[PDB]
DNA sequence: CGGGAAAATCTCTAGCA
DNA sequence: ACTGCTAGAGATTTTCCCG
DNA sequence: CGGGAAAATCTCTAGCA
DNA sequence: ACTGCTAGAGATTTTCCCG
């Protein structure tokens, strides 16, 4: 009953940015969402983004895949 | 060398040579000539070639007053989505700004307002309205519009759309609301291929859904983690990495240097 | 410690040096002549 | 996919779920589950209601999202067609307004409001709006003493109604309810767009007769033929237009 | 599809949707929605995201008038080297500009002068001075300062150096000539690690030396080349490639598809 | 042949279409209403 | 007597630019110099640059090598 | 390199060329050829001359590069120290002026000219300048009728003298001669900078005694020991400072 | 697997006082 | 202790679509 | 061949009306 | 048919310098 909510929270995509890179990195996989940080998985790399550097969406072109 | 240091300092006090000129003319290494330049107070005239990055949390809006046709348009943008609201106000005062902000806070979940240091936004009236609605005011650095770089850009885009619909309306406020319609619902692009209205609905619904999902996950999972140290809190585990939080610092460890309880 | 030369308020004249109270991602907080100022890092040089 | 489709269709034969439950439970694409729920014979978010209420000798335009109870009220200087059309243009630019249901007054049947509703693409129609009017007037009577003008009190009551009053099933506010309803409508519109995108493709598989396309992946092609859903590999299938 | 084309055109005449919005809302491919946008005259509001590249031949200078302390400084730059000349002139007229330009043409080999469309440079007086000295005038596109992007940049740099030496001089013209000294001889960098004076001497001496060397090479080498065609002129040959010139087009061929006579 | 929409002379108002007489590296020469103008390619869109 | 002048003309270095690249390419080797074009050799590639896009210098830090 | 050094030194023993001919002929670095020409016992571009000439009741400052004949003349409004210092600051910012040779007049011995020459780093000293003055006055008398003011005629004569009069050995103008002379001076200064850069290195080779460094390549190190020049490989050599 | 075709992504600019 | 961005235009790279 | 050290190169910005 | 650039500040990559 727990694993379904974890797979549900990994269905959300994150568009994030690094510290001196002005370009938005692509849709990562939301692993964890906190009050001040967001743990993502981008290109098999587990990153910790600040909350102020991430845009988390459930892209509603999920009606093809995901 | 050292004679070159003395002569190079004495000529930098005249000509203000750069490090390359003093390194060539006085046989100095680049470290010494760079130190001769870096000690002159008159030569520090350039800053860092970087830009910052604005806050794009789901609750922060950016507000600015722009001017068109002798009238004042107060514009707000949702920074995470690009959703704008805009209204032609009769004057650029604190009463009109506080009314616009209380109205916007009643419409959407506004948690933070980022403005420049315009008198409209700096007033006690907007301060009382943000205190009533529970909004946090975050003023930018004075005379630095790049801190408001979202809303200023949206000012540009808003004026562009007004120039495409100005002949469709008799008054300016009608053209402003028509441009707000066109930006929020008739322009697509950005991170999801969305319009700004679809994107703000996705941002806010995702914030609600992920907040309640993480509240349901955190309530069940209670696993004390000993990494490499002390007892942390487990945030996530998947098959090769474990993300934890020990003393308010969120860290990632491999399955080596980890053990969960 | 650090010397900060900065660009304050619609003035092309650079000024300093000042003490670096806080270096952040994007901006700095400095103290020049017991005046605490927040400067963007584009308008500041730290030595 | 071949595991999930038979499970979902027999589950629909069992107790007739909708396609969202099937797309969540059996990892189906929503078009496949939509075709599962659409092959059984036995198996609103853009409607707003507008009125003008009168309080303290002034006129308040009130627009209620009927599906949510979300409210947008505004003190207008006159109950005319120009102010109504300006309020409607603001509302249509703020939210996805598809139909506006009014009470056949004099300011809602204006040529100005008709031109505004034509421009924004809104249909006009002539115990939800007066219930919300009474609840909003109750909040205005509560927080009138915290403001000097009636405009401020109306916007304060709209804030309190949309975000500080929680009721219903799960104890949500009207703002959370409207963003859930509009997100569900965006999902429904994207699904209908994708279904409309793939209905003009006919496939030939293994040949055999023409079948409808439902899903085209990176290795598999999910088709529907003779009202049963099959999964063929991509190279055994020819997808053409019609 | 085609019904979508009709409805998308009729909504683009209202809302001026971009191609992404009409491609999503009316099931159009990107080609059709892009053609609906590209036919609206009201939607062509952005140019090409490029920049040009100024002429940097060894004979072209770029001139501009800048203003400092209520006085006018006429500045010229050698575009290939960055060597500047500058003078505080009493007025921004054509007589002072023609005097400055005749003086500069007497000092250095000036072959082309590139200016903006200031009245100083557009006058008949500067036109007669450039006719006398044999200089070609190349005015930029009006109200486009990027065409003069070298000299405008040098204006910036010149003012910077004046702000470092303004307390060393009592008059502005002394500080201007001190800054010209410091730029031409006390600042090093750029393509050879040179100062601007060393670089202009290298540019012009290289132009003289390579011109006379190529005149000596071209006089000896006379080899008719048949490539792949007709008789070309041999420009260069080295061990795997042959550079030729047939009908004023300089081409490079390999040793395959070539034969020299 | 080609349509050119351009930005002429300290005016934010874009105007056109015009015939493309000459496309160069960096700028274009166009003809709008029998007026031959030279526009930078940053201030011109060619279709 | 001819080859010495060819090796002399190849001692000059060219800093050139391409059509839409704003950055200056490094010191190529001057093979040929014309009235309107310049034939260079950069990274074992024979290029033809316009005259208005090239800066030809004999870098006087030739007192180490070349 | 080992082929070239013995050839160049025996060629210097034969007919005593300078280092530029050796660095061109035998593909030597200029420091090695400079040490070849510097081990034989038996083996100006910054000097300008200033004067004031008087013509049509006006004063013309004339500065001649002595090595080239290149001229810079300017009609000044007064024969004072301020105008002389302004002319000298312009000339020093335009060309590499190292020494200025004047005629011990009243405007060349001023405190203002002394301060200007101190700032720009110019030494002052008290049949070249009057020869060029007579030639320049001849050109001014030629082209006076093509101008209205005397300033224009002086700048026209300076143009004609520097670029339209060709004489000397190869038939060059004064502008070509001054850019050749200043390019040769830049080469001489860069060579002296590199020699000064490597004189504080001593090397130990194959050990054996301390030798002077002349050239350090990517595989070879050229040294000089006991007044003969050797070439050792890099790994057989230890280069240290002293 | 392989060439065009098409989509996606990268690069870069003006304008926002 | 706070912070450039956005959308469009063209170039370029990646993916697709059947052979 | 290999780690620091240093040099060279890449990236990016303001200011030039 | 004409055209953004320049110099400095910091980051990053390449070369050097002996073990
Ligand atoms: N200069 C203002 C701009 C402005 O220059 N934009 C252009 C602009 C320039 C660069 C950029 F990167 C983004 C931009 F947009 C702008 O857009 N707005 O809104 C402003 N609003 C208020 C005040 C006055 C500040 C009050 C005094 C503070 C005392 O502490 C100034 C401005
Ligand atoms: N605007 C002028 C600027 C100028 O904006 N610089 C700033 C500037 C801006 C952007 C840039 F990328 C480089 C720059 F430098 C400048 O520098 N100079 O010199 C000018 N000189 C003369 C005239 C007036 C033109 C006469 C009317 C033409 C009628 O046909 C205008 C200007
Ligand atoms: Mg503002
Ligand atoms: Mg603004
Ligand atoms: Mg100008
Ligand atoms: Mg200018
Ligand atoms: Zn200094
Ligand atoms: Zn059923
Ligand atoms: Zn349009
Ligand atoms: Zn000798």
């Amino acid at each position: 009953e727990l694993q379904k909510q974890i797979t549900k929270i990994q269905n959300f995509r994150v568009y994030y940015r690094d510290s001196r890179d002005p370009v938005w990195k692509g849709p990562a996989k939301l692993l964890w969402k906190g009050e001040g940080a967001v743990v993502i998985q981008d290109n098999s790399d587990i990153k910790v983004v600040p909350r102020r550097k991430a845009k988390i969406i459930r892209d509603y072109g999920k009606q093809m895949a995901g | 060398f050292l004679d070159g240091i003395d002569k190079a300092q004495e000529e930098h006090e005249k000509y203000h040579s750069n490090w390359r000129a003093m390194a060539s003319d006085f046989n100095l290494p680049p470290v010494v000539a760079k130190e001769i330049v870096a000690s002159c107070d008159k030569c520090q005239l350039k800053g860092e070639a970087m830009h910052g990055q604005v806050d794009c949390s789901p609750g922060i809006w950016q507000l600015d007053c722009t001017h068109l046709e002798g009238k004042v348009i107060l514009v707000a943008v949702h920074v995470a989505s690009g959703y704008i609201e805009a209204e032609v106000i009769p004057a650029e005062t604190g009463q009109e700004t506080a009314y616009f902000l209380l109205k916007l806070a009643g419409r959407w979940p506004v948690k933070t307002v980022h403005t420049d240091n315009g008198s409209n936004f700096t007033s006690t009236t907007v301060k009382a309205a943000c205190w009533w609605a529970g909004i946090k005011q975050e003023f930018g650095i004075p005379y630095n519009p790049q801190s408001q770089g979202v809303i200023e850009s949206m000012n540009k885009e808003l004026k562009k759309i007004i120039g495409q619909v100005r002949d469709q309306a008799e008054h300016l406020k009608t053209a402003v609301q028509m441009a707000v319609f066109i930006h929020n619902f008739k322009r697509k692009g950005g991170i999801g291929g969305y319009s700004a209205g679809e994107r703000i609905v996705d941002i806010i619904a995702t914030d609600i859904q992920t907040k309640e999902l993480q509240k349901q996950i955190t309530k069940i999972q209670n696993f004390r983690v000993y990494y490499r140290k002390g007892p942390a809190k487990l945030l996530w585990k998947g098959e090769g990495a474990v993300v934890i939080q020990d003393n308010s610092d969120i860290k990632v460890v491999p399955r080596r240097k980890a053990k969960i309880i | 410690n650090f010397r900060v030369y900065y660009r304050d308020s619609r003035d092309p004249v650079w000024k300093g040096p000042a003490k670096l109270l806080w270096k952040g991602e994007g901006a700095v907080v400095i103290q020049d002549n017991s005046d605490i100022k927040v400067v963007p890092r584009r308008k500041a040089k730290i030595i």
